[PDB]
């Protein structure tokens, strides 16, 4: 009956405008709304009203709907008076010291939760200060003070019931402005465990939710104050970032705006990201900017884009910082796919400073060597993700030095994974870059060229070969350098002609038949390479005759991204 | 007459794999332990059931069954 | 170094310098023929390659003078 | 010390008597302390060589003796002012010179050596911690590689226990390593499965020192491990691992008090249980279980449904063994939200399975007998059970079976009214028992309970009904005399299944 009559009243207020308010005025008693707000504060006001089922889970929403329907009505003055006669948000001021925040008693915490829920209903009904006497200051003591006292004293324990109670208290604190900067200060308390950091660990979710409202304000204030505190600002910023990572169902452009705002403020805290902060601080801000790079706009802020250089140079500064750990250097290298000549400069500096000539010079098991191998594994994966000819030729000169010093199998596997990847024209560009550098010398053609050429798309294959058809025909004819160049030419042309078939075939048919049939080991190598080319070409010519005798997955990814691991 | 190649390449472990032969033996031995545990667990369940008649499905019952079909059950 | 801390363990230009720094005892090899590693660092397929090889050469003179070599 | 010297001479005065000697020493390594500080190097080398030879009993005896000896010497050197000698002469030098179990021995030596680093050169504590992080990262990315993970976990937990000002940068890395190790719990020999579970509980004990970091990291790791495990697919009408193997682990994990106490020697299960419950409840509230017809089943997120059923089975295996005492606070709350899900989509068997295990745990501890939360939970259950009892007439087996199982699983207190609701479900359960035994068994248990705890007068009207449907289930009717020590008997007793005869 109660729900039916309140639905009727909602219809009468909304469906019938104030032109029927007199018919609404025919109520003449307004006791129904009294028992209604009794239900609002205590659902067990129409009796038990118990069962904890769909009906009473649905009750509060339509109750708030009726609250708003009466608010648009003039009789809100009725309501608020009857509202104010029920409570003026004053009972909580004595309900916060009822020996709660623990298993001491449950009825006290139950009534506190009830009043908190009623206040939330009023707030979401737009009844923010028609219940709460508006505090002159922006700060609203009536929730913040209770929150602070509880969170500061009940720990020198707590319950999941206390957990939800305190979360609701935080929500009520968010229901009134001004409290934002108060919490900014209270978290910014070095007062073993930091108490502000303690509460952040307690309710990081609610904290991130509220700070989303201060998308830039509290962000800028805190990171100005960050000049003296590092761990805690970094922690709350990372919480921002992970929340935004989760905050994509509506839109991730909230994170885009947050990243943009912090980028425009980036220079407000410069005591870091140089030889000005501890190495732990340096790597912490490295992780922060890494998460931002993964989060912020990548179509922008990859080349010169407004505030891009002020961090990009910073990034290069970190690349330039020779005091950094080699592991930190590899961590930065992992960030390369997010991205001119200065980059090549710092890359050369680092690669020379770490491995001058080889890695076999560094014995296995020595942490230096193991860090080395971890690092160029990071190079391998970063290049594979990016697939850039720049890092391509870089790492090719890195490895085409000595056979099997840096586990060349991972090298060639990354080549095979990227040759099938990337746009065909991009693969052609990489192939041309590794071909021009080819003109010892066999290392570059072997470890790099054929590997991509094996897994290259047939379309890029077409484009790259049409570039060097006659460029190979002519170049076919220290002789050791010459014959090694011929070796590379044979080793590319064999597979190239075996893949697919102009009518210039006969020329190379003769030019290889004579070469193989020629009557130190370079001669036998030449015969076998030219004969491989011959076999490949006869595979397509004369072959017809004799041989010319999940939601969880997203959660895991978000968790992995938050930890920044794969 | 043709497994001679198989036995040929099987004995290529002659590069002192005997200890590694032990290791593979024992590892697959524990594996057989779990396989046996699973097999016992399955065997605890009632063995499968056998029927004794053929069935030719049609829109109507087929009354053309045989005395063998009638009386074997 | 034996306890409560330890070094790093399980040579063209920088490891040659490390090894000569290790030449506090017996003032011996890793200078006699590890210079061939500096020579291999001179093979001038890169620019930092030979500049740092010659820098190591220029340091090795004072290194060997100080190490009684 | 005379007996100590005798044991010494036993090892090499120049067939497994020395293995018995190693065992004896390992049992009472502490009893010979303060007199084994000297002669360290001979003991170290002789045990090292001993845990290398045939008669793997000898290997394990030497290994246990060596770890006990290392623990004792670590204790004394930690409580020494002359601590320099043993720590510098041997430990780091030998462990570095190490570079199969040899490596695990070296790692354990690092972990125990971490002790005196707090006494002297406290910076080297975090130094070796960090280099160990780098190492285990380098053994993390290479594709055996897992035979030494628990040693790493043990050593890093030791150093963390000694550590007090940790580098929080390596925290995500280390916890991700822990969770991937937990994922790689299969492919593991049982002995080192116990080793790895010991390592996990030990790293958790070490994490317990850093309160807020403790809570955050454990929540994250349990969440991620649950996600990884439930993500494992199951058949629908290297070897693939399934969720099935892990349960004992966690069954061991949440009941690992009997060895975490010993680890403390040289309330946790409460926290593990609580964090597990919170993580799984949050995951449930996160689950995207939406379906359609195209009754006809057609899930919008089939992966989510599969993971849901996997985790339902896993938690069903896990929960009842431990104490609902720890679960008690959730029994009103948790089920409620679970109920909110069932009221949301009452076409899911797993809902009813979780409800049934919840009520089974509740009656494990007698939550209700006959507090406002008590009455609220009681009335909630009464109403919801009446609802499901009247709605079960709309379902079929493989859905209805779970529902009726849950209904009969209710305690007697709730069913003390409206026996009419429970009668037909009981009869149908007893009917389906002829095909599916476990439902028959549990329904029989419930029927015993009702007979015991309810006055037989109210059951008189339908004893004439229950008994006739019990007409079912009553219709029909190596090893040589050679002394092998009967290792077959010594193996184990096989896990129990159910049968008609019982």
């Amino acid at each position: 009956v109660v729900v039916r009559i309140m639905e009727f009243t909602t219809t009468l207020l909304n469906t019938s405008p104030e032109g029927w308010k007199l018919l609404k005025k025919d109520l003449c008693n307004t006791h129904l709304m009294r028992v209604l707000v009794q239900t609002l504060c205590e659902p067990a006001s129409i009796g038990f009203n118990i069962g904890d089922v769909q009906v009473m889970a649905h009750l509060p929403d339509v109750c708030v709907n009726l609250m708003k329907a009466l608010k648009m009505s003039p009789y809100k003055d009725i309501l608020e008076t009857h509202l104010r006669e029920k409570i003026t948000a004053q009972s909580i001021e004595e309900l916060c010291a009822v020996n709660l925040y623990g298993p001491d008693a449950q009825v006290d915490r139950s009534r506190l939760a009830a009043v908190v829920s009623a206040c939330k209903q009023l707030h979401r009904a737009g009844l923010l200060h028609n219940i709460l006497p508006s505090q002159s200051t922006d700060l609203h003591h009536s929730v913040g003070t209770e929150l602070l006292s509880l969170v500061y004293k009940g720990i020198a324990s707590l319950d999941l019931s206390c957990k939800q109670l305190a979360s609701g208290l935080l929500e009520l604190a968010f229901a009134f402005g001004g409290l934002c900067e108060r919490l900014v200060s209270l978290l910014l308390n070095p007062a073993h465990f930091s108490h502000g950091e303690y509460f952040y660990s307690l309710f990081s979710e609610t904290i991130n939710t509220e700070l989303l409202k201060n998308l830039d304000l509290a962000v800028l204030e805190l990171m100005q104050s960050s000049v003296d505190n590092t761990k805690m600002v970094s922690a709350v910023l990372n919480g921002m970032l992970d929340q935004s990572f989760r905050e994509r169902a509506n839109q991730k452009h909230q994170g885009l705006k947050l990243a943009t705002t912090i980028l425009q403020h980036w220079k407000k805290c410069d005591s870091w990201w140089a030889k000005d902060s501890p190495l732990e601080t340096k790597m912490a801000v490295l992780a922060l900017l890494a998460k931002i790079l993964q989060i912020d706009s990548s179509v922008s802020f990859n080349t010169s884009h407004g505030s891009f250089p002020e961090v990009f140079t910073t990034y290069i500064s970190l690349l330039a910082d020779t005091k950094l750990d080699l592991h930190l250097k590899g961590q930065a290298v992992t960030l390369l796919p997010f991205f001119l000549e200065e980059l090549r400069r710092v890359l050369e500096q680092l690669i020379v400073a770490h491995f001058p000539m080889q890695s076999r010079e560094f014995p296995p098991g020595t942490p230096r060597f193991n860090n080395y191998v971890d690092c160029m594994k990071k190079f391998l994966d970063a290049l594979e993700l990016s697939q850039s000819p720049m890092l391509l030729e870089l790492m090719t000169e890195v490895l085409c030095r000595e056979q099997q010093h840096v586990m060349e199998e991972l090298f060639q596997s990354s080549f095979r994974r990227i040759a099938r990847r990337g746009s065909c024209v991009t693969q052609v560009g990489l192939l041309e870059s590794v071909y021009e550098m080819f003109r010892t010398r066999q290392s570059f053609v072997d470890r790099s060229l054929l590997t991509l050429l094996w897994h290259c798309s047939l379309d890029a294959l077409r484009e790259f070969f049409s570039t060097i058809v006659v460029d190979a025909i002519d170049v076919l004819k220290t002789f050791d350098t010459q014959i090694t160049k011929k070796m590379g030419y044979y080793k590319i042309l064999d597979v190239m002609y075996s893949r697919l078939p102009n009518e210039l075939t006969k020329t190379l048919i003769k030019l290889c038949y004579d070469a193989f049939t020629e009557n130190l080991e370079r001669r036998r190598l030449y015969h076998c390479a030219a004969y491989n080319c011959a076999i490949s070409v006869i595979c397509c010519v004369f072959n017809e005759l004799k041989f010319y005798q999940s939601t969880l997955s997203e959660e895991m990814s978000q968790f992995d991204f938050s930890t920044g691991v794969q | 007459g043709r497994t001679d190649l198989l036995r040929l390449r099987r004995r290529f472990m002659r590069d002192q794999e005997k200890l590694s032969l032990m290791y593979a033996r024992k590892g697959v031995a524990e594996q057989k332990r779990e396989k046996e545990i699973k097999s016992e667990l399955k065997m605890k369940q009632d063995a499968q059931v056998v029927l004794y008649r053929s069935y030719r499905h049609g829109d109507l019952p087929d009354i053309q069954i045989k005395h063998s079909s009638l009386i074997t059950p | 170094q034996g306890g409560a801390h330890f070094s790093v363990s399980s040579n063209p230009a920088e490891n040659f310098r490390v090894l000569v720094k290790q030449k506090k005892a017996s003032f011996e090899e890793a200078s006699n023929q590890l210079i061939n590693h500096i020579e291999q660092f001179l093979d001038t397929n890169e620019t930092p390659y030979f500049m740092k090889s010659i820098d190591c050469i220029r340091a090795f003179r004072e290194e060997a003078i100080k190490f009684s070599e | 010390t005379s007996r100590e010297i005798f044991n010494f001479v036993l090892k090499a005065i120049r067939y497994a008597v020395p293995s018995a000697g190693l065992r004896l020493f390992a049992l009472h390594a502490s009893q010979f302390s303060t007199c084994l500080l000297d002669n360290y190097v001979s003991l170290f080398e002789v045990l090292l060589k001993w845990c290398a030879h045939t008669n793997v009993e000898l290997k394990k005896a030497a290994l246990s003796a060596l770890e006990s000896f290392l623990k004792q010497v670590s204790n004394m050197v930690a409580k020494n002012a002359e601590m320099h000698k043993n720590k510098l002469q041997y430990f780091m030098e030998q462990f570095y010179g190490i570079i199969n179990k040899e490596l695990s021995i070296a790692i354990r030596g690092y972990g125990l050596f971490a002790g005196p680093c707090k006494v002297i050169n406290a910076k080297d504590v975090d130094f070796m911690y960090v280099e160990l992080i780098q190492r285990c990262k380098q053994m993390f990315l290479t594709q055996d590689r897992v035979y030494q993970m628990p040693s790493f976990l043990q050593s890093v937990a030791s150093v963390l226990l000694y550590l007090d000002t940790v580098p929080e940068v390596y925290t995500p890395v280390l916890e991700h390593l822990v969770v991937m190790q937990i994922d790689s719990f299969p492919q593991y020999s049982p002995k080192m499965q116990l080793v790895c579970c010991r390592a996990i509980v030990k790293v958790f004990l070490a994490l317990a020192a850093k309160g807020p970091v403790l809570r955050n990291c454990i929540s994250t790791v349990v969440h991620q491990g649950l996600i990884r495990i439930c993500s494992k697919p199951v058949v629908l009408p290297w070897k693939v691992p399934t969720y099935k193997d892990y349960v004992d682990l966690f069954r061991h994990l949440l009941s690992s008090d009997q060895m975490m106490d010993s680890i403390l020697a040289d309330s946790l299960n409460h926290l593990l249980y609580d964090e597990f419950v919170k993580s799984v409840l949050k995951i449930v509230e996160k689950l995207d279980l939406t379906l359609e017809i195209q009754a006809n089943l057609h899930p919008a997120k089939p992966k989510d449904f599969s993971a849901f059923i996997n985790l339902v089975e896993f938690c069903r295996e896990i929960l009842p063994e431990k104490q609902a005492e720890f679960f008690e606070p959730w029994v009103y709350s948790f089920s409620y939200e679970l109920i909110l899900q069932s009221t949301r989509l009452p076409l899911i068997s797993g809902f009813y399975k979780l409800l049934s295990i919840t009520v089974r745990n509740a009656k494990k501890i007698k939550y209700f007998e006959g507090d406002p939360e008590k009455y609220s939970c009681f009335a909630l259950f009464v109403k919801f059970g009446k609802e499901v009892a009247v709605k079960m007439k709309q379902y079929k087996d493989e859905l209805l079976a779970s529902c009726l199982t849950f209904l009969l699983s209710l305690p007697h207190n709730i069913i003390e009214l409206d026996v009419r609701a429970y009668v037909p479900a009981l009869q149908m359960a007893f009917k389906l028992g002829l095909s599916y035994t476990p439902l028959a068994e549990v329904g029989l248990n419930a029927l015993e309970e009702w007979s015991i705890y309810i006055d037989r007068h109210v059951m008189q009207p339908y004893y004439k009904d229950i008994l006739p449907c019990l007409d079912g289930y009553l219709k029909t009717s190596f090893n040589k005399v050679v002394l092998k020590h009967l290792k077959k008997t010594k193996n184990l007793s096989s896990n129990e299944a159910i049968s008609l005869e019982e």
